[PDB]
DNA sequence: TAGTACTCTGCCATCAGAGCAAGCACTACGGCCGATTG
DNA sequence: GATGGCAGAGTACTA
RNA sequence: GGCCGUAGUGCUUGCUCUGAGUUUUAGAGCUAGAAAUAGCAAGUUAAAAUAAGGCUAGUCCGUUAUCAACUUGAAAAAGUGGCACCGAGUCGGUGCUCACAGCGUGCUCAGUCUG
DNA sequence: CAATCCAGACTGAGCACGCTGTGA
């Protein structure tokens, strides 16, 4: 029923997106930059017929039209990781080099989770189609992007400049995310309640009750409708307690891990040879978040990744894989972190990797938020035990800080080295300021630990 | 962006390059092809060679070009002659001139009478007859009386002027002094005469048969001293003798003049001398003198006129008319005893011009020496031929009067017999009698040596500068060439400018100014000490005046005692010039030394007295008449290093004093000239840097000409240059790291022939005459050293035998482990090695001391070098240390040649030009320079052995393997850069014994490790585990860039053989008026290049115009008048309706793509060469190297069992080569008969050893090889070769155009066209 | 059936010499000379 | 000193 | 290492000359035969050309060096061609873009202290 | 007057490779 209501905002019915608040845009140059021809690069016949499909509907839209320029770089196809759909790209590399560089905006999918408040429980997932299309490319810079494409079928042989931002492009990015917050930042004035996270292009709508996300959501698709903005239907959850935002899901307002995911890391079978140890490591790092202690529990699989070596299973590699594969099987729930409430930090050192858990107040109860663990690096290795748990802290809360947004949060280790680092038995001076900052951190009662934790 | 090295290895005809990466590998990248062709692009390695053809000297050139000047005087001369009879000739027959020039002319084409002298049958058989050869003609004339024919006049005087003579002698020639003995007894009556006190006694010696010997002049002179009692050499008897027969004697001690005096009688400068000498001693010598100028030319004269002269004034053509009658004489008396003894072979030698003989000798091309060959046998196997027999042995039997030997005819016969004959015709021809010395100038006129040609101002060579602006004829030479000019400017043009100011030309070497800069750097480096000084201490400048004024200006030679006594306890050119102008007051003083400057230039710069005089006239006024005649007698020879400028017009800046000026004051530093110009502070290496910067340098091939070198090298050396700028260019214009580079090292018969004669003449023995020996068999090394060691051992007193040949033992000098020398002055033939001593030496001093004497009677003989008797002969000096041992070992790897100095410095100019802020250069490439012996020596370490014969992938490989050994010695020393990179005993020699064991894992035993590091630094320099296998890949890859240099065809028109008449086609006309069908012609013309012309030409009865495509051979002569019009030359061959667009240039070695992959290289516009190698697998090129034995064997002999070991079990490794070489044969070649063959002689031959096998095989890749078919052999079995004499099937196959490396390619498909 | 047209095989290629001048490159001996820093 | 020209004998296609 | 002085060898460039060699013509071939042919006689020398030739018209020059293709050029000359990886029978095949984030490792530069 | 022609550890910045993930 919700295509229904607004045809203007869904892509499956309001056709082609077109921003009509944002003017034309000026792509910039260097003062030294001269145009730069290059042949278009060969492609195979199976990759050419995936494009071909999308020049043709991209020429019907207006957004790909015949010129001659002296700027032409060599067009790409990219398939999805999914299926063979042959995204379109037009290879920017030396436009990229000759363009000028703005600071970018982009927000990072750290920090993103981070403003999601446990408080709000319903949300409202919009995708947006053609995201990259929708800001118009001044007729001035659009001789910059071109590319060669010659079909006897279609008659026309040349250049087909686009009208439009392009894929590809080093700016593309950048630029879409200023234009799109500025046209919903009206959005968000109009509901406090609300919380909206943008990523690029992917919206997610946070509301309290049922009905406050149902009107929201409405709002949501009245205001990109009329900016031009159109949303797939396809997917796009609305309304629904378990979403899935970020490659992350979420339900009961909780972090949790997609089963997919785990699957794919486990489905591997023994890695034989470096570059299968490097797959695997890969997968096994995205979840670092979830897995506790997971730099000691990866460490004897570090030193093998190295391109000179020999790739040597032993007994001891083996019993590392297999601690990487129970520890997915079994990883918890990771808790959205509450920005209003303090943090809690628990930090533990054994053989030079520090391993540790943030956790914030649930009820009467400790919930992780996320799980650090680090490698010390080997000025810290030699230390002492008592001063390796100094070191251990400082690597940690410099990762905390990364998630907690910079609030203050209370350090609590099994150990009393708080009062050792007033007076220690260059870098312990950049130690003494991280640590000893109450602004930023502060020590609570000395206490011990679970080893789970 | 990638840091890479380039290897490039030069050679005479060949220039290989390779790039490399860090990891030692070469990359590769895709190519684009331009062209019509549908390929666009092409996967190529980045290595490969670049073949051409070796380049050429000048000296052919020159000969030409000096046979032309000469074909022209000559004409001249004869214009000039004619000119001279021509108003006499009209008056007496008007038409005889232009008879004479029409004689080269058919019956139809002549315009007169076909008789060329009087014009009747009768008349000229009746002259024919009177005079049979010139000879007669010539003979009658100088010796009649009466009136004579002025046309007969004309050509007698024609023909001595046409065939002058030797200029040899200088002076005057008396034909009448021609007997030996009466002139030798005439000079010993007047030695008795004169010295009655010590008289000489010469009765009973055979003076004739002493010094008229066949034997060099110093054994005749040694002889006739031995018989001859009361003097030796040297006496004044001796000198007499030697200067009579010759020799340059020294008459000093004679009368004790205590000045050299030295006499050459056939020198110019003869009267001059003499006259001096009479001035030296006195005029009762003069009939002395006299005499033996008659004897001299008695001797000189008897050996070639062999006639009495009493009776004619003509003996030269007395001596012909005596060769004319003993031919005719011997021509009848082998006539009758051929018909009495041997009818049925008359015919085959008084008949058969093909075969030698009579018929042959005269009607054929049969030589005097093949005509003697074929008729000995002949007249040995006849009676009654006694007397023919030793004519023939004495080589005068049945001799023509023009003929080699007649080179030793002195111009100055022919002129006494012209000048007689001019006297007997003047009564009658007053015009003769006018012309007579005009006629003499015009036999006796040559143009001087240092004139040069006579050119107006559009001649390069020529550099003559005329007085007055008129036509040159022999009479106005004088009067019109500026001699004195021509001749400084001949000299001038030659000399060096100095170095350090290279627009200021050099000073002589005896010039005063040079002579005393030299005596005072000499004199600032003698640090003396005496009693009572604390510390040795310099002369100052004052004490230095009153040295150089009271030693150096007084006596020639000062030595130290001299210095000591004469300044330190007496008081503590110049000398050449002050014997002659005995004045002191005139060379101390300060204002003539412009005047002393003069003098000694115009001495050095002109060797002839006339000259020198009449520069020095000038002076004249300065000095008297005898000083001047002394300055004229006095000469120097030599020219300086140093300017004038330099030397003393340059001053500095802060001082005012020139050079000169500072090595008179050097005081207590006395610093010498080069701490003086490499001096900061003083401005005078400023200014030579100033000096040096104007100028700066010409273009790459203008530098590279001006290099000192062999012509082929220098154009390996552009070619080496071009490649290494198209890689650069390739690269990205990205300079490499390093550039490693390394340069190949490298009738002869005749000269050799030569030498044992002149060594055999000087030392008197008779070896040649035991047994001769033909060039072709001195050739061999054995039978040369065996030769110039005059037949005996040299090592040990003993005699060896020429049929004992090829078992005595060669044995070098030099043991070949410290010294790499092959030549014959490092090699000497022994009987045995094993005398020479210790192996690893000099040899030893017991053999020196036995042969000591005989190795210096050899070097006097001219057949030992001084070098080699230096060497043979240090064992007295000491032998050889260990110093020069660990020398000679250092110098196998580090290059020292000029010419590798010279390309690294082009190379580094080159790469490197930014600057520094102190301007100093950024060494942004390292330049890298290696012996052959270094690369050498790891291929044979590490099995990458070298067959030549497979392919030309050899050089790509020697150059990359160049680029990984330099990159590795430069990571791995860095201390090292000096000695390689451009920009004690005991320890050096085991230093650089193994400099390169490194690269092995094993010593010696040492264990040495699997990485090899930098040391002092984290650099990895090698890893055996994989760099082998890197380089053993590299080397193993079939795709090597190979390119044949394509060029245009420059130089002779064609074959120099001038063909007789036939009816031809490809006869080539000699003149525009001369038929070639009816006069003869050149032929097979040399081809500039090819065209390729699509037209339509007039085929049948109809003419109808079919299309045709073909290549046309463009030769030498009608390039230029193809170039100018092609469009009518190509009409006027027949074509019409040409395409100029469609017309394209095909030079030599044009590549051609057919199918298959097979490729044709235009040879010409009728044949094709092959274009395709052979990439054989790298275990079948080790195999054939171990079966081979290459070099013999160099292994221990636990490692050369374990090879044979492997050959042993790789036997059937000959059969995989041979399948291999006939499927690229079928694939390529395309010989069906020749591949037939070779498989054939294969499987008759399989049974032999497999070291003759695999020898054997080695020469089958000639038949699969890239260039020109050539015959090869399969053990008996020869094959010829398979020439491709057909270009048609190129037309439609695809034209490729390869750049200098051959990345750059474009394609034309010929089918289109 | 004779006239061009193409292929294969063997033969054949100008050669000796004498002076003079200037220069470079290399080898081989003997005498002597280097300077700066620790 | 190879390597291209050249003549002559042999063989074959076409008017 | 450099400075020399002495001697030798090899090579390069330029100039002035010499002797041949080759080609056409001249040097009446005779006798017996219709003729091919056979038999005898004779032979040695000379003229001219010696790169065709050129204009600059000289008693000059003409065989050395240099030379893939295309565009701009009068010429001298200047420009023209993507990279990485896996392989190998004269080269073949595959791939290429972004922005942000996470983890492991290495390198360069600079500074600090100590010997 | 005689002989020869920097090591360690740490810190900071930049860069890069060698994998993955969110998206386009």
């Amino acid at each position: 029923t919700w295509l229904s209501d607004f045809p203007q905002a869904w892509a499956e019915t309001g056709g082609m997106g077109l921003a009509v608040r944002q003017a034309p845009l000026i792509i910039p140059l260097k003062a030294t930059s001269t145009p730069v021809s290059i042949k278009q690069y060969p492609m195979s016949q199976e990759a050419r017929l995936g494009i071909k499909p999308h020049i043709q509907r991209l020429l019907d839209q207006g957004i790909l039209v015949p010129c001659q320029s002296p700027w032409n770089t060599p067009l790409l196809p990219v398939k999805k990781p999914g299926t063979n759909d042959y995204r379109p790209v037009q290879d920017l590399r030396e436009v990229n080099k000759r363009v000028e560089d703005i600071h970018p905006t982009v927000p990072n999918p750290y920090n993103l989770l981070s403003g999601l408040p446990p408080s709000h429980q319903w949300y409202t997932v919009l995708d947006l189609k053609d995201a990259f299309f929708c800001l118009r490319l001044h007729p001035t810079s659009q001789p910059l992007f071109a590319f060669e494409w010659r079909d006897p079928e279609m008659g026309i042989s040349g250049q087909l400049t686009w009208t439009r931002l392009p894929q590809g492009f080093k700016n593309s990015p950048t630029l879409f995310n200023e234009a799109l917050h500025r046209d919903l930042a009206d959005f968000r004035i109009q509901h406090p309640d609300l919380i909206l996270l943008q990523y690029v292009d992917d919206l997610l709508l946070a509301a309290t009750s049922e009905l406050d996300c149902q009107q929201g959501t409405r709002a949501l698709l009245q205001t990109l409708g009329n900016l031009g903005y159109r949303a797939s239907a396809k997917k796009a959850q609305i309304c629904q307690k378990q979403v899935k935002y970020l490659g992350y899901l979420l339900k009961e307002g909780q972090r949790w891990l997609t089963e997919a995911r785990k699957e794919t890391v486990m489905g591997q079978p023994t890695p034989k040879t470096p570059r299968q140890l490097r797959e695997f490591l890969g997968k096994a790092g995205f979840c670092r978040l979830f897995i506790p202690g997971f730099a000691e529990m990866a460490a004897p699989l570090y030193p093998l990744t190295k391109p000179g070596t020999l790739f040597n299973w032993g007994p001891d590699q083996q019993k590392a894989y297999q601690e990487i594969k129970q520890a997915l099987l079994t990883a918890p729930a990771l808790g959205l972190p509450d920005l209003t409430k303090p943090f809690e930090l628990f930090v533990d050192e054994k053989q030079g990797y520090a391993k540790g858990v943030l956790t914030q107040k649930l009820g009467p109860w400790r919930r992780p938020v996320a799980y650090l663990s680090k490698k010390l690096d080997p000025v810290a290795a030699g230390w002492p035990p008592c001063l390796r748990m100094v070191a251990a802290i400082a690597v940690l809360t410099k990762d905390a800080g990364k998630l907690t947004m910079g609030q203050p949060l209370v350090i609590l280790a099994p150990h009393a080295v708080e009062a050792l680092v007033k007076q220690p038995p260059a870098r312990m001076t950049h130690y003494q300021a991280l640590l000893l900052d109450t602004d930023r951190v502060q020590f609570g009662p000395v206490v011990a630990l679970n080893p789970a934790t | 962006d990638k840091k890479y090295s380039i290897g490039l290895a030069i050679g005479t005809n060949s220039v290989g390059w390779a790039v490399i990466t860090d990891e030692y590998k070469v990359p590769s990248k895709k190519f684009k092809v331009l062209g019509n062709t549908d390929r666009h692009s092409i996967k190529k390695n980045l290595i490969g060679a670049l073949l051409f053809d070796s380049g050429e000297t000048a000296e052919a050139t020159r000969l030409k070009r000096t046979a032309r000047r000469r074909y022209t005087r000559r004409k001249n001369r004869i214009c000039y002659l004619q000119e001279i009879f021509s108003n006499e000739m009209a008056k007496v027959d008007d038409s005889f001139f232009h008879r004479l020039e029409e004689s080269f002319l058919v019956e139809e084409d002549k315009k007169h009478e076909r008789h060329p002298i009087f014009g009747n049958i009768v008349d000229e058989v009746a002259y024919h007859e009177k005079y049979p050869t010139i000879y007669h003609l010539r003979k009658k004339l100088v010796d009649s009386t009466d009136k004579a024919d002025l046309r007969l006049i004309y050509l007698a005087l024609a023909h001595m002027i046409k065939f002058r003579g030797h200029f040899l002698i200088e002076g005057d020639l008396n034909p009448d002094n021609s007997d030996v003995d009466k002139l030798f007894i005439q000079l010993v009556q007047t030695y008795n005469q004169l010295f009655e006190e010590n008289p000489i006694n010469a009765s009973g010696v055979d003076a004739k048969a002493i010094l008229s010997a066949r034997l060099s002049k110093s054994r005749r002179l040694e002889n006739l001293i031995a018989q001859l009692p009361g003097e030796k050499k040297n006496g004044l008897f001796g000198n007499l003798i030697a200067l009579s027969l010759g020799l340059t004697p020294n008459f000093k001690s004679n009368f004790d003049l205590a000045e050299d005096a030295k006499l050459q009688l056939s020198k110019d400068t003869y009267d001059d001398d003499l006259d001096n000498l009479l001035a030296q001693i006195g005029d009762q010598y003069a009939d002395l003198f006299l005499a033996a100028k008659n004897l001299s030319d008695a001797i000189l004269l008897s050996d070639i006129l062999r006639v009495n002269t009493e009776i004619t004034k003509a003996p030269l053509s007395a001596s012909m008319i005596k060769r004319y009658d003993e031919h005719h004489q011997d021509l009848t008396l082998l006539k009758a005893l051929v018909r009495q003894q041997l009818p049925e072979k008359y015919k085959e030698i008084f008949f058969d011009q093909s075969k030698n003989g009579y018929a042959g000798y005269i009607d054929g091309g049969a030589s005097q020496e093949e005509f003697y060959k074929f008729i000995k046998p002949i007249l040995e196997k006849m009676d009654g031929t006694e007397e023919l027999l030793v004519k023939l042995n004495r080589e005068d039997l049945l001799r023509k009067q023009r003929t080699f030997d007649n080179g030793s005819i002195p111009h100055q016969i022919h002129l006494g017999e012209l000048h007689a004959i001019l006297r007997r015709q003047e009564d009658f021809y007053p015009f003769l009698k006018d012309n007579r010395e005009k006629i003499e100038k015009i036999l006796t006129f040559r143009i001087p040596y240092y004139v040069g040609p006579l050119a107006r101002g559009n001649s390069r060579f020529a550099w003559m500068t005329r007085k007055s602006e008129e036509t040159i004829t022999p009479w106005n030479f004088e009067e019109v060439v500026d001699k004195g000019a021509s001749a400084q400017s001949f000299i001038e043009r030659m000399t060096n400018f100095d170095k350090n100011l290279p627009n200021e030309k050099v000073l002589p070497k005896h010039s005063l100014l040079y002579e005393y800069f030299t005596v005072y750097n000499e004199l600032t480096k003698v640090k003396y000490v005496t009693e009572g000084m604390r510390k040795p201490a310099f002369l100052s400048g004052e004490q230095k005046k009153a040295i150089v004024d009271l030693l150096f200006k007084t006596n020639r030679k000062v030595t130290v005692k001299q210095l000591k006594e004469d300044y330190f306890k007496k008081i503590e050119t110049y000398h050449d010039l002050l014997k002659i102008i005995k004045d002191k007051d005139f060379l101390d003083n300060e204002e003539n030394e412009d005047i002393l400057e003069d003098i000694v230039l115009t001495l050095t710069l002109f060797e002839d007295r006339e000259m020198i005089e009449e520069r020095l006239k000038t002076y004249a006024h300065l000095f008297d008449d005898k000083v001047m005649k002394q300055l004229k007698r006095r000469r120097y020879t030599g020219w300086g290093r140093l300017s004038r400028k330099l030397i003393n017009g340059i001053r500095d800046k802060q001082s005012g004093k020139t050079i000169l000026d500072f090595l008179k004051s050097d005081g207590f530093a006395n610093r010498n000239f080069m701490q003086l110009i490499h001096d900061d502070s003083l401005t005078f290496k400023e200014d030579i840097q100033k000096a040096q910067v104007s100028g700066q340098g010409d273009s790459l091939h203008e530098h590279i000409a001006n290099l000192a070198g062999s012509p082929a090298i220098k154009k390996g050396i552009l070619q080496t240059v071009k490649v290494v700028d198209e890689l650069v260019k390739v690269m990205g214009r990205h300079k490499p790291e390093n550039i490693v580079i390394e340069m190949a090292r490298e009738k002869n018969s005749r000269e050799r022939m030569k030498r044992i004669e002149e060594g055999i003449k000087e030392l008197g023995s008779q070896i040649l005459k035991e047994h001769p020996v033909e060039n072709t068999q001195l050739q061999n090394e054995k039978l040369y050293l065996y030769y110039l060691q005059n037949g005996r051992d040299m090592y040990v007193d003993q005699e060896l035998d020429i049929n004992r040949l090829s078992d005595y033992d060669v044995d070098a000098i030099v043991p070949q482990s410290f010294l790499k020398d092959d030549s014959i002055d490092n090699k000497v033939l022994t009987r045995s090695d094993k005398n020479r001593g210790k192996s690893d030496n000099v040899p030893s001093e017991e053999v020196v001391k036995k042969m000591k004497n005989y190795w210096r009677q050899l070097l006097n003989a001219k057949l030992i070098t001084q070098r080699k008797f230096d060497n043979l002969t240090k064992a007295e000096r000491g032998g050889l240390s260990e110093l020069d041992k660990a020398g000679f070992i250092k110098r196998q790897l580090v290059e020292t040649r000029q010419i590798t100095k010279h390309v690294a410095q082009i190379l580094d100019s080159r790469m490197n030009t930014k600057y520094d802020e102190n301007d100093k250069l950024i060494r942004e490439v390292k330049v890298i320079t290696l012996k052959s012996k270094l690369v050498s020596d790891f291929r044979k370490d590490f099995q990458f052995y070298k067959v030549r014969e497979i392919n030309n992938y050899h050089h790509a490989h020697d150059a990359y393997l160049n680029a990984v050994v330099g990159t590795a010695l430069i990571k791995k020393y860095p201390k090292l850069e000096s000695e390689f990179v451009y920009g004690k005993a005991t320890a050096k020699y085991f230093f650089y014994s193994n400099i390169m064991n490194f690269f092995k894992t094993e010593i010696t035993i040492r264990k040495r490790p699997l990485i090899e590091t930098n040391g002092e630094t984290g650099e990895i320099v090698w890893d055996k585990g994989r760099d082998f296998a890197t380089v053993r890949k590299v080397l193993s890859m079939p795709q090597v860039n190979i390119v044949k240099k394509t060029e245009v065809q420059t130089g002779g028109f064609s074959k120099e053989s001038i063909l007789p008449k036939r009816n031809s086609d490809k006869l080539i006309a000699r003149k525009k008026d001369w038929d070639p069908k009816k006069y003869g012609g050149f032929d097979s013309p040399t081809v500039a290049y090819s065209v390729l012309v699509v037209a339509k030409v007039e085929k049948g009865k109809s003419k109808k115009l079919k299309s045709v495509k073909e290549l046309l051979g463009i030769t030498i002569m009608e390039r230029s008048s193809f170039e100018k019009n092609p469009i009518d030359f190509l009409e006027a061959k027949g074509y019409k309706e040409v395409k100029k667009d469609l017309i394209i240039k095909l030079p030599k070695y044009s590549l051609f793509e057919l199918e298959n992959g097979r490729k044709r290289m235009l040879a010409s516009a009728g044949e094709l060469q092959k274009g395709n190698e052979l990439a054989l697998p790298s275990k079948y090129v080790n195999f054939l190297y171990l079966a081979s034995h290459y070099e013999k064997l160099k292994g221990s002999p636990e490692d050369n069992e374990q090879k044979q070991l492997f050959v042993e079990q790789h036997k059937h490794y000959l059969d995989e080569i041979i399948e291999q070489i006939s499927e690229f044969s079928k694939r390529v070649i395309l010989a069906d008969a020749n591949l037939d063959k070779v498989l054939s002689a294969y499987n008759k031959h399989r049974d032999k050893p497999i070291r003759e096998q695999a020898e054997n095989i080695i020469h089958l890749f000639t038949l699969t090889n890239l260039g020109a078919p050539a015959a090869f052999k399969y053990f008996d079995t020869t094959i010829d070769r398979k020439r491709y004499t057909s270009t048609k099937e190129v037309l439609d196959a695809t034209l490729i155009h390869q750049s200098i490396t051959g990345l750059y390619e474009t394609r034309i498909d010929l089918s289109q066209l």
